[PDB]
């Protein structure tokens, strides 16, 4: 009911598996919460969901979880209810939630078999951080039997890019763990950039691990392409104009951030399970997705 | 420069006027007194007309030890425009307009004149909380100019820091 | 002086005072070596000096060392010799080398007195590593009662930024050590970025610690004017064009890994600082062909 076990179940699930992303565990916790609601209303649920979201934004601050909660609460109330007895509402809403979580699950697979046709065999993937979606993109790019060298910058705030490097070279790919300060160097020999995404703001540029923006502009420096892969529930309706504009609950968690903003004029294309989008299209489909 | 290089040809001279106090207007009258097809315009719409212009001759007040001259106001925005349309910047400055200081050496590198010409005193009460700036000299960066017409010939922003040593000394920078 | 006395003397010159550039130590050790002549023949002397430069770079391949030693050889034999006896000549050479080392000692304070007229009031300086030149110019800017703050990047391989942060809060200046990846984040609030070159090729760029190229290109993205301080014994004669064009004898310095030093083009740099004055990176080319003669 209350956070006293809601939050514990959330953490247990989210940390049961690393391939299991965070905000999808948030969605699943909201669903089990509905499965243990024990109440008679809908308004009180339009408020109790927000309560669970605000107790979830503390255990995790990533734009992922806020996006997941908001978008799920939005879409769940889409098939016109016309309540019968606060029970038909229950069935139809849990059905909407099941359908949404399954869409979420297959988002990664869809973006996998949609992305793999972009690594021009014999190229240089330059990722930036351990990101399940980039990982299972490169997996389906080696399954279709291409070849490519992967530079994973190390993401100084926590040397976790090494985790991507290890789990990736587990798949027999030539990996090279560059210095994340060297993203001015290896950019001479990066045929494309595939950065994992943790949420997309409206205008198209995205919120990503600290070392993204620099890499981003480095791309636009040397006219390389910059590609992102944002899972389907990583949309938020912020709209920053400079790295300080993003909400402070997101950046922090001396003075050094953790996520920052890549302006849209640098991203060349986005790969979501909603297809392939020039950023203007992500503005459009974000408006018409939240509705 | 123009009214000598235009008694052979006839062509387009789009004279902007300095908005603080109209300066290019007697320029326009003097040019037109020989019929040069002079079009006077307010300095606020340059980025409008800039894309139908070919050579950007700007008259400057003085140059620096970067080539980054500082000239009559509104020339920096004209330079940003005429690089956004990649026209050349054909400066026309003789030698003596060249001083071997560097850009960020003068606190208030500009020269603020009496705000009375921007919001004349006859306005009234609203003159109590209005910092009416009036910097009548603006600072062109180095990399926006391409061709100094000095009176020795054409030159480029990197054949200036040697016109120093050819004209001045090192330790006369502070005078 | 079979080159083991050489290197042991160089390490002594290092640990006696670690702060100074490796190259001024290189020139001092080459001068002391020159005093340990054992023979007055101009030719076998300069051949000995070149072998000495080679055995020097064999332990500290920082572009500083090679640049400085070659400039040393350039400046020793400037005037005539008329070596009718070859010993008074070596006296003249020791004298000239001493004058050279005096100019190298004046480099830092010349930088300090020419530069701090550029940090306008209430700005936020950004740097990248333990550029003792930038440290002393920052001191000569704060002690002129200017006001600013300062950010610094830890420069992961060896966390030099942290050491500079220590030696800078020791100067009572508000200093923050941000992650090296975050050079893009901060690039908007920090007005101008000062950094200290360790090599200045002919075109006008620099060859500085690994986290420089990204910093230059970011501070050219968001139009934050760049400034690099570089003294007159680091005017190299290389000319890379890409990252692969800095020779391996400069990159790794060690003897699925990382480089150490890398390039930055003369368009991403606004004004360079030498004790020859303030230069726009083309002045590097002119004054470099004129300095090497």
């Amino acid at each position: 009911m209350d956070d006293k076990e809601l939050i514990e179940y959330f953490k247990s699930q989210m940390k049961e598996d690393p391939d299991m992303a965070s905000a999808v565990a948030a969605i699943r916790t909201l669903l089990e919460f509905l499965k243990r609601d024990k109440g008679e209303t809908i308004q009180g649920l339009r408020a109790n969901l927000t309560s669970a979201i605000e107790t979830l934004c503390g255990v995790d601050s990533s734009v992922a979880v806020s996006s997941g909660g908001e978008l799920f609460l939005r879409f769940i109330s889409l098939a016109s209810l016309e309540y019968s007895d606060y029970s038909k509402c229950k069935k139809i809403m849990i059905e909407r939630g099941e359908l949404f979580l399954r869409r979420i699950s297959l988002s990664r697979n869809k973006i996998a078999d949609l992305c793999h046709t972009f690594i021009k065999d014999g190229a240089t993937i330059l990722t930036h951080a351990y990101s399940r979606v980039v990982l299972r993109v490169l997996e389906a790019a080696v399954a279709a039997k291409k070849r490519f060298s992967v530079y994973v910058t190390e993401s100084q705030p926590d040397l976790s890019g090494k985790k991507m490097a290890k789990a990736l070279c587990h798949l027999n790919v030539p990996v090279t763990v560059v210095l994340d300060a060297a993203v001015g160097y290896i950019m001479e020999k990066a045929d494309l950039v595939i950065v994992g995404a943790e949420g997309v703001v409206e205008n198209g540029g995205i919120i990503n691990k600290i070392g993204t923006n620099q890499m981003a502009v480095c791309a636009k420096a040397q006219n390389k392409p910059f590609y992102v892969v944002a899972e389907s529930f990583k949309f938020v309706r912020l709209f920053p104009l400079n790295q300080q504009d993003v909400p402070d609950k997101f950046k922090y968690k001396e003075e050094h951030p953790w996520v920052d903003y890549t302006a849209p004029s640098l991203i060349t294309l986005l790969f979501t399970d909603l297809g392939v989008l020039t950023p203007s299209a992500v503005s459009d489909e974000l408006i018409k997705l939240y509705l | 420069f123009l009214k000598e290089a235009a008694r052979k040809r006839k062509f387009h001279v789009i004279v902007a006027e300095c908005a603080p106090f109209c300066q290019g207007h007697e320029m326009a009258v003097n040019l037109s007194k020989a019929g040069i097809e002079t079009t006077v315009m307010t300095d606020a719409a340059i980025f409008a007309v800039m894309s139908r212009v070919n050579k950007v001759i700007i008259g400057t007040k003085t140059i620096l030890a970067n080539g980054a001259l500082r000239a009559v106001t509104g020339t920096h925005t004209l330079a940003l425009a005429a690089k956004h349309h990649s026209t050349p910047l054909i400066v026309c400055a003789p030698m003596f307009k060249l001083s071997p200081q560097f850009p960020n050496e003068e606190d208030s590198f500009h020269k603020f004149v009496a705000p009375e010409e921007v919001l004349p005193f006859t306005e009234g009460d609203i003159l109590e909380k209005v910092s009416v700036h009036c910097p009548v000299f603006d600072y062109v960066p180095p990399e926006l100019i391409t061709l100094f017409i000095s009176n020795i010939g054409g030159n480029a922003p990197s054949y200036i820091y040697r016109l120093m040593s050819e004209l001045y000394h090192p330790d006369d920078h502070v005078l």
